């Protein structure tokens, strides 16, 4: 599937923090319709 | 009572006032005070009254309206016929047919080169259709009108009645005369009856009157049209249509209609023509990559203006733009581009233009200053970074600075700060008091300043001339005269006076003059300033161009054409690539009055920074203050000045002002460079903050931005469109930012006129379409016979402009055949005109025209082909088309003539060649030896040399006998010194025996005598001569030219010089010809031409029969790529190779000024640099050079103790990179050169025995490039066949046999320091003499290989790291890591030595990068510095060459190394491997180095043994010992010693510090640590290959005692695949199968990688195979891999690699690529059982072509074997390529008879798309099929390895898949 970093945030008593997920819809997202770096995934697999 | 003419072509501006005033005089009255009183105008007025007592006067038209009638008349008669044009073109074609055999030479050289000849015939182009038709009536009328106006202009520019009688004698039935008056009439059926009244012309039918300039305009345009259409006719190839000629006739007639019904006002329409063509070109570009978004509003702008000019001006503009849009091709549109001057030039309205200029300049603004502050802060940051880099020393003064500033510690420690610090001070660098950096010279050479620039007047003489005269235009004074009257320049004192105020109020005048041929009714205005002001501007701009511009790269002002092309190619990579990996936009910015709108408040702080760095203040600033405080006037009208004794008070200032007393602005042609600097800085700021990888190009007005963007190789449609959206977004953002900045500086940018594209670019009327430099031919063929200003119409000059125009066309183009044919045609045309009439000869020739049969043939051949050196003085040989800046034209000519001699059977050509062999030598006395000083590589000839020498000598005579009448004392004494010592010094120079002439020339020009000769060659203007000297010089020069042309025609009609047999080995002839000319043996000049020492016919690597038998035959290899496209849409992947080009022949891509010399003292120092090359130290010539430089200085000069090195192992025609060196000009456009690589490593065989051949390779490369490109484009089948040229002459090749010069004669010089100050006193800055230590000797050739390769490595590393630590340009040159040293060296010791050298280089970089906190962490600093050096070394290309020697590969891959996956092993992976080995050497094995006490001495070599590198090397070694001799943190004493070393390298490395400050402290600081631990050698590294380095060290090691390494495999799976005809289809199978997924788990479990990890998959199939095949054919794979596994399994197996090359531009310059690394990892036995590894690239790799498969069959036949296995592993997602692959593989297997097994890798998804055509297209020889799958395959992938098998002779015509 395409890549969709769904961004959101949270507030704890006082301050805030960020949060990201691959499977959510809170509608502020960064998406890309191409991986183009799977060779790097294979590289990391070979390493591990 | 005599004046010259000096006016033939239209160079002057154009104007209507003279005609108007003459009309007002003709009506009634006396002359109205503004008429340029002369005798000619008086007699003209007399005759004009005597014929204008008629009645037409009163309804007469004038200029600005006169043309109106004329153009109408012309189009009328142009479509009518006559009885005159027939005769003219009949005679012209008769001349051509009489000159037809000439072309035979051309055809013969092309047939010797191996190319076809166009059979139509260039030179008989006027006999196919040129008669009785519309196009031939328009051509003949055009030519006839040109002839008419030529005769008119000759009568006008004649002098005496005798010339006019001569003219009328020639033309009788055309002209008529009325004596008793000067009343000459010229009739014609078109133009009626003109009355050329000496200096005026009148037309009766077209009832008007006008002056000479209009006649020149019309003559020029008719000539342009004629010669353009002529060369357009009969071309070799269908580059153009024939509707180009028809459309161009239509276009010209449309322009005629426009002019005839819209007046001069219609000249805005061509101003719209040009951008219309540009828009059409762009809109024809985007069709190839139409998926990107084109920006801007250029086409909307064009459409709006066309509709405007259609509504106004009538429908004529509509017809014009319609006929313009009629064109469809691209080259036709460019041919329309070039003719924006083929219609005329407009009568300007100076008053209107000056009013607009006044308003545009006085328009005040409200601009910002903080932007300029940030901009100048950026500039100062850049200049200080550069200063620190080159000279490791800041340029501040903490005495004046604050303390709460991070730079007081970053200055107490001489470092550079990081990013966050510079961000903390990002806009405050002005608050730093930057001190002087670039010392200015106390004098300068006159060649850089003096020029015929028409120096203005000053206020005193202006007021006096106004009080005296009653009116008229100003004649301005001249520059050389003012210079000879006043004292010379002392720029230090001048600028100090300006720093003290200075430039008093009197010398602030400027005058305007209207520019020429600019096509604007308002008209441009170029200015002429006063003496002091012009001096200011000139020295300032030269100062910047020398020491500032090199920092910036956009700044294309002081650059030649080759460097322009290099820059364009660098900034266009990403245009027309066929993919989406390189998108480059191009924004052409053209401001609105950039010069005028540039104003004071902008350029204050930038100019202030420049002024601080030169040690001045407010000086540059004062510029606009001068424009505020200065008078400005117009030259062509003086009566309007009414000066009030305080200011101007101009008159008539209601119809439009003319003068004024001040202006806030600037003018064109002034301070282009500083204004370009500020604009460029703005652009760079905006881009760099938005996009960092932008490149810029700027001459000041026509700016170009180029942002590049990279997008991934494999991308999908959605992601691709997303990327392109972001791309357009960023580009639009940058354009908006530029406009914001420009409005922040007052520079308004036109939004609807800035041009944008992505597959187009323009620079200075040079169009670049998809990386291809597209040529306009029309400008250059239009300039035929349009000689330059202040020149004479000689045969030589017109033939020279023809030749150089054609050669610049070739440099802008390809396919040299076309410019050669045009050269022929235009030359014949020009000489036909010149022989029709010769002005300086004052009559017709009658010796050449009357000839017939053969003699006229010999005459033309001698006129055109013979060179100026070989008897003739007019022509040029075709050998100058190969290269332009060749070192010796003699060899070129002789080679050409030899080839034409032995390649023929006719008679007269033999006579011509024999003439060229013995060119009638003359005397051998003085007054001829001087020629060798002005132009060496020439011959003492009976008949004189080029007239430059004659002018120099005549002006020398006039200046010697009139030295007393030059006021200045210095120039007087210099000429006095000249007279005597010139003869005596020439005697001494002849007293030098070996006669190396280049040295003598440079010595003559480097002594004091270069001063007078310099200015004497700077005299080239007739009026300059007439002003300075008297009629004697002018008359003598005219008589000399008369005699010279007489002797010239006599030479061109000499006796045939009866033949004497052909000659061998031309260059030898040239040498002995020089010998018998000047007596003694000559050296240097004799350089061979590649046309002789490379053979004529090249041959492909296939079918050459050389192979490896007969011997180590040398060759020049040419690897062509399969991407070759003869069309203009691809640009190739590559860059090209053109070479260098020195800018000393007026080829700067403009013509404003030149760069002739620099200085005599610097030339003398260059000689001192070249003392030991061919002269011994203790000799007379060394004594002479020292005496010379001590004469041009004081006896208290700190001489440099000239060096103690010896480059005995080197050439002799590589003297200096000043005037001729670095041979190569790349006469052909580099566009096709993007498809080509050219290697010379084969020629390494020449150094089998050494002998110091050392011949230049660049001409070889270039000749091969040119003619192989021509031979490819004439046969498009061999798109991948690597060629190789063999040598033909061995006697050309010259062992240097190094030689020396010496004499017994000594000559004493006179003092020139107490006799000439202000010229020589302070030209060059200090030198900071260093004391030598005698550099204890080496004793080198007593060791073995393993004992010294360590030393060689350490030396190379040390030198490289030094040249990197100080930012020299020689950090990326191949002279450091040569290639004749890896083949014989111990690899382990070599690499460990490299490590040692890199380490001590890190020591010096540590000494530099030393802040106050890094001291307490020095070990990490050392490591990081080593890493920095290794990074720069990764950026070094040519290191990867060492991977050719298998020993080095074994030693470098013995350690674990990341293996690459590309066949064309690039810089990246190779250098990564080398650096991984080096990083493994360090950090594991550092103890082995710096120990083993007989490895510690540091042996330095003598490749760069100058004083600079020397002390730096000793410093590096000392600092390395001091970083060593330490394990814990440092101590303060160590820090003190290190700071002292830093100060010492600061002192030696230029700057503005004290010289050394001691000698005893120096020796005490360097002794016991470096001096007795270096062993210097007097030898270069290369020649070491002779003695011991050449002795190979046999590696007597075997192995490391490891087991048998038993081999392994894994599981598999079989699948069935049957076939039949019908092939029905289901839907669910496609639905579940044709969905490509991707999920890498098992592609990562494939641990091993060689190319992609495929042998894992191809083990089991072959383990199942049961033949043990002898012969595999692997194809499509990248590297090794599958092949390597094949060689593992079957030992008795061999291989045919069909791996694709796909070369990239990251490779080396010439050398050939290297084999795939995977196989070289295998071993010696596995490699030898490969067929041929060092000869793969010579073979093709184009799977889609047939020649590859013919090569396979050829291998099968040459080897006693037959194919058994085939493997195909080409991964492709496309369709057509794999279809072609399968077609040819099927025809191959059908062309095999024996048993066969084939393996095909495929993807199941394509196995159901019916457009695949794989099984139904391949299954035409194989009945047996089985599919195979592996246990290691991508986790979700339809990968199938299908295995076919057959036994022989099966067809199975076609079968689809069931
Ligand atoms: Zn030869
Ligand atoms: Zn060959």
């Amino acid at each position: 599937r395409p890549i969709t970093y769904y961004f959101r945030k949270q507030v704890i008593r006082g301050n805030v923090y960020l949060s990201w997920s691959w499977s959510n819809d809170t509608s502020v997202f960064k998406r890309v319709a191409c991986n183009s770096s799977l060779s790097l995934s294979s590289h990391w697999i070979r390493l591990i | 009572n005599i004046l010259r003419n000096s006016d033939y072509n239209l160079n002057s501006p154009l104007i209507e006032d003279p005609a108007r005033l003459m009309l007002e005089w003709l009506k009634t009255g006396n002359r109205p005070y503004r008429m340029t009183l002369t005798d000619n105008c008086s007699r003209s007025f007399r005759v004009l009254k005597d014929y204008f007592k008629k009645v037409d006067l009163g309804s007469l038209k004038v200029g600005g309206m006169a043309a109106q009638s004329m153009i109408s008349l012309w189009l009328y008669g142009a479509h009518s016929e006559s009885n005159r044009s027939r005769r003219c073109i009949t005679d012209l074609a008769h001349f051509y047919s009489k000159s037809s055999p000439i072309e035979k030479l051309l055809n013969l050289t092309l047939g010797n080169r191996g190319l076809r000849i166009p059979p139509e015939g260039v030179l008989s182009c006027l006999e196919r259709v040129d008669y009785d038709n519309a196009f031939g009536r328009y051509l003949a009328n055009t030519y006839s009108s040109y002839l008419f106006f030529h005769v008119i202009t000759l009568y006008m520019n004649a002098l005496d009645w005798d010339e006019e009688k001569t003219i009328l004698a020639l033309w009788k039935d055309l002209t008529s005369v009325d004596i008793g008056k000067d009343l000459v009439k010229f009739k014609d059926q078109i133009w009626g009856l003109l009355i050329v009244t000496k200096d005026f012309v009148y037309s009766q039918s077209s009832n008007c009157l006008f002056d000479r300039n209009y006649t020149l305009m019309l003559k020029d345009l008719f000539l342009s049209r004629f010669n353009s259409l002529m060369v357009l006719l009969s071309p070799p190839e269908p580059r153009y249509s024939d509707d180009l000629i028809s459309q161009l006739c239509q276009l010209y007639i449309a322009g005629d209609q426009v002019l005839s019904m819209c007046g001069n006002s219609g000249y805005e329409v061509i101003k719209i023509l040009e951008p219309y063509v540009v828009n059409s070109l762009v809109q024809r570009a985007e069709k190839f990559r139409p998926l990107i978004h084109s920006l801007g509003d250029f086409p909307v702008f064009i459409k709006d203006k066309v509709s405007q000019l259609e509504e106004t001006f009538g429908p004529c503009a509509r017809r014009f733009f319609r006929a313009l849009d009629q064109f469809d091709n691209i080259h036709d549109l460019v041919f329309v581009f070039g003719c924006y001057r083929h219609w005329g030039h407009p009568y300007i309205d100076y008053r209107k233009g000056l009013s607009k200029l006044y308003d545009q300049v006085h328009l005040k603004k409200m601009i910002d200053k903080s932007y300029q502050e940030c901009l100048a802060s950026d500039l100062a940051r850049r200049i200080l970074r550069w200063g620190f880099d080159k000279y490791s020393k800041w340029y501040l003064d903490s005495r004046f600075l604050a303390r709460d500033h991070p730079l007081t510690p970053y200055i107490k420690t001489q470092t550079w700060p990081p990013k966050h610090i510079v961000d903390l001070v990002g806009d405050t660098w002005h608050k730093l008091p930057i001190t002087q950096i670039f010392e200015i010279p106390e004098s300068m050479d006159p060649s850089e300043i003096l020029d015929d620039k028409s120096h203005s007047f000053t206020r005193t003489r202006l007021a006096s001339w106004l009080s005296e005269n009653r009116g008229g235009p100003v004649p301005s004074e001249k520059v050389i005269i003012t210079a000879l009257s006043k004292p010379p320049v002392n720029p230090r004192e001048f600028l100090r006076s300006i720093d003290l105020g200075g430039l008093p109020d009197e010398d602030l005048i400027i005058g305007l003059k209207p520019k020429e041929r600019e096509l604007k009714i308002e008209g441009r205005f170029f200015a002429l300033m006063s003496w002091n002001l012009r001096l200011y501007f000139v020295i300032t701009e030269k100062l910047l161009a020398n020491y500032i511009l090199p920092l910036f790269d956009a700044l294309t002002m002081t650059d030649n054409l080759n460097k322009v092309f290099k820059k364009l190619i660098d900034r266009v990579t990403g245009q027309g690539l066929l993919d989406y990996s390189r998108v480059t936009y191009a924004f052409h910015l053209d401001y609105e009055k950039w010069n005028n709108h540039q104003r004071l408040e902008s350029t204050e702080d930038v100019f202030s920074v420049l002024d601080q760095v030169f040690g001045l203040k407010r000086v540059f600033s004062r510029t606009h203050e001068f424009f505020q405080k200065a008078w400005i006037y117009y030259s062509d009208r003086s009566d309007l000045i009414g000066l009030r004794e305080d200011q101007i008070y101009c008159l008539d200032a209601s119809n439009g002002p003319t003068c004024w007393n001040g202006q806030d602005g600037g003018l064109e042609g002034l301070r282009q460079k500083g204004w370009s600097l500020v604009s460029l800085l703005m652009i760079d700021r905006e881009s760099q903050i938005r996009n960092t990888r932008t490149k810029i190009l700027a001459q000041g007005d026509n700016q170009v931005l180029c942002p590049t963007y990279m997008l991934s190789p494999g991308l999908s449609q959605e992601g691709l469109l997303y990327e392109l959206e972001r791309i357009s977004r960023n580009a639009l953002s940058i354009y908006r930012a530029v406009e914001e900045g420009a409005s922040k500086l007052g520079l308004i940018i036109k939004k609807e006129e800035t041009m944008c594209s992505y597959d187009f670019l323009i620079y200075g009327k040079t169009p670049l379409f998809r990386g291809n430099i597209l040529v306009p031919e029309s400008k250059r063929w239009a300039r035929v016979s349009c000689v330059s200003n202040d020149q004479i119409v000689n045969l030589a000059n017109i033939m020279s402009t023809v030749s150089t125009n054609a050669l610049t066309v070739a440099q802008h183009s390809q396919s040299l055949i076309k410019p050669m044919r045009d050269f022929l045609l235009m030359s014949v045309q020009a000489v036909f005109h010149y022989l029709l009439f010769s002005p300086i000869l004052k009559g017709r020739v009658y010796k050449i025209l009357s000839a017939e049969g053969e003699s006229f043939l010999l005459a033309m051949s001698r006129i055109i082909y013979l060179d100026p050196s070989l008897g003739g003085i007019s022509g040029m040989s075709l050998g100058r088309f190969h290269i332009r800046q060749f070192s010796d034209p003699v060899s070129e000519g002789l080679s050409f003539w030899r080839e034409i001699w032995l390649s023929s059977q006719e008679s007269w050509i033999h006579a011509l060649c024999q003439e060229a062999g013995n060119p009638d030598l003359g005397e051998r006395t003085l007054e001829s030896f001087t020629r060798l000083l002005e132009d060496p590589t020439t011959l003492n000839i009976r008949g004189g040399a080029s007239p430059t020498i004659l002018l120099k000598d005549a002006i020398r005579k006039a200046l010697y006998d009139e030295v007393d009448k030059v006021e200045n004392s210095e120039f007087r004494e210099a000429i006095l010194l000249s007279k005597t010592h010139r003869d005596n010094f020439i005697l001494f120079l002849i007293s030098v025996e070996p006669l190396f002439p280049r040295f003598l020339s440079e010595l003559f020009s480097s002594s004091f005598l270069g001063i007078p000769e310099s200015i004497i060659g700077l005299i080239q203007n007739s009026r300059t001569i007439r002003r300075q000297f008297r009629k004697s010089l002018s008359k003598t020069l005219e008589e000399s030219f008369y005699n010279s042309e007489i002797h010239g025609i006599s030479r061109m009609t000499q006796t045939p010089q009866r033949v004497g047999g052909v000659w061998p080995c031309s260059s030898e002839r040239a040498d002995l010809l020089r010998e018998i000319s000047w007596g003694r043996k000559v050296v240097g000049t004799t350089v061979p031409h590649p046309s002789e020492m490379l053979g004529l016919l090249p041959k492909s690597s296939i079918s050459c029969t050389c192979g490896a038998t007969g011997g180590g035959n040398p060759r020049v290899s040419v690897s062509v790529l399969p991407s070759f496209d003869q069309s203009f849409f691809s640009r190739g992947p590559l860059k090209g190779y053109l070479g260098s080009s020195t800018s000393m022949s007026t080829q700067l891509f403009h013509a404003w000024e030149k760069v002739t010399n620099v200085h005599v003292v610097k030339r003398a120092l260059s000689l001192k640099e070249s003392i030991n090359w061919f002269i011994t130290r203790d000799s007379n010539l060394a004594q002479a050079l020292i005496r010379n430089i001590m004469s041009l200085t004081g006896p208290d000069f700190p001489l440099e103790e000239a060096p103690v090195f010896k480059r005995t192992g080197s050439a002799l025609h590589r003297f200096k990179s000043a005037r001729y060196s670095e041979g190569g000009y790349s006469s052909v456009c580099p566009n096709l050169l993007s498809h080509i690589s050219v290697s010379t490593d084969t020629m390494s065989d020449l150094t089998q025995d050494g002998k110091n051949y050392d011949f230049m390779f660049q001409p070889l490369m270039l000749y091969a490039q040119t003619w192989t490109s021509e031979l490819v484009q004439r046969d498009t089948r061999l798109r991948d066949s690597t060629f190789h040229w063999h040598l033909r002459c061995n006697r050309c090749v010259r062992p240097i046999d190094d030689v020396t010069l010496e004499t017994s004669q000594i000559f004493e010089f006179p003092d020139v320091s107490k006799r000439i100050s202000r010229m020589v006193s302070g030209a060059v800055p200090h030198f900071q003499r260093l004391p030598d230590i005698r550099l204890r000797p080496g004793d080198f050739e007593s060791l073995s290989g393993r004992e010294k390769s360590h030393h060689i490595g350490s030396a190379q590393g040390l030198l490289y790291s030094i040249l990197v630590a100080i930012h020299d340009s020689g950090y990326n040159d191949g002279t450091i890591f040569p290639v004749n040293i890896y083949g014989k060296v111990s690899p382990r010791d070599y690499l460990r030595g490299l490590a040692r050298g890199v380490l001590i280089g890190s020591s010096i970089c540590f000494l530099t990068r030393m802040t106050n906190i890094n001291i307490n962490r020095p070990l990490e600093l050392v490591s990081g510095v080593i890493s920095y050096i290794l990074l720069r070394l990764d950026n070094h290309p040519s290191l990867y060459i060492m991977l050719r020697e298998p020993s080095l590969r074994g030693e470098i891959f013995s350690i674990p190394q990341k293996i690459p996956a590309a066949y064309p092993t690039t810089m990246k992976e190779g250098n990564r491997s080398i650096l991984c080995y080096l990083q493994h050497v360090l950090r594991y094995e550092r103890e082995i180095i710096t120990a083993s006490p007989e490895n510690d001495w540091l042996w330095i070599f003598s490749d760069f043994r100058s004083a600079k590198m020397t002390y730096l090397s000793l410093i590096t070694y000392q600092s390395h010992l001091l970083l060593q001799r330490v394990e814990r943190n440092l101590s303060k004493s160590m820090r003190d010693n290190l700071r002292q070393l830093s100060s010492l390298m600061r002192q030696v490395l230029g700057g503005h510090g004290e010289d050394t400050l001691e000698s005893d402290d120096n020796i005490q600081r360097l002794l016991k640590d470096s001096l007795r631990r270096t062993r210097w050698v007097d030898q270069e590294v290369r020649h070491a290959a002779r003695t011991m380095t050449g002795d190979y060290s046999p590696n007597k090691k075997v192995s490391r005692k490891v087991g048998c390494s038993e081999w392994v495999c894994s599981a598999q799976q079989v699948a069935v695949s049957t076939s039949a005809n019908p092939a029905p289809v289901s839907e669910l199978d496609i639905r579940a199968l044709s969905k490509r997924f991707q999920n890498p788990l098992i592609s990562g479990l494939r641990v091993v990688q060689w190319a992609t990890g495929a042998h894992y998959k191809l083990k089991p199939i072959l383990d199942d195979l049961n033949v043990f095949p002898s012969l595999c054919l692997v194809v499509g794979d990248g590297s090794g891999g599958i092949s390597r596994a094949v060689l593992n399994m079957f030992p008795d197996a061999k291989l045919v690699f069909n791996s694709l090359l796909e070369v990239n531009d990251l490779m080396a310059s010439g050398t050939h690529p290297l084999p795939p690394s995977a196989i070289m990892r295998g071993g010696n036995d596995i490699v030898s059982r490969v067929i041929d590894l060092d000869s793969i690239w010579e073979k093709p790799s184009d799977l889609r072509n047939l020649a590859t498969w013919k090569y396979f069959q050829s291998v099968q036949k040459q080897v006693n074997m037959s194919y058994d296995l085939i493997i195909c592993d080409a991964e492709v997602t496309d369709i057509a390529s794999i279809n072609r692959i399968t077609l040819l593989m099927s025809d191959f297997a059908l062309s095999i008879d024996g048993p066969l097994y084939l393996v095909f890798k495929t993807y199941g998804t394509m196995l159901v798309n019916p457009n695949y055509k794989a099984i139904q297209h391949l299954s035409r020889a194989f009945p047996s099929v089985t599919g195979f799958i592996t246990q290691v395959t991508s986790s979700f992938s339809s990968e199938l390895y299908l295995r076919f098998s057959k036994r022989g002779k099966f067809f199975r015509d076609a079968e689809y898949l069931t």
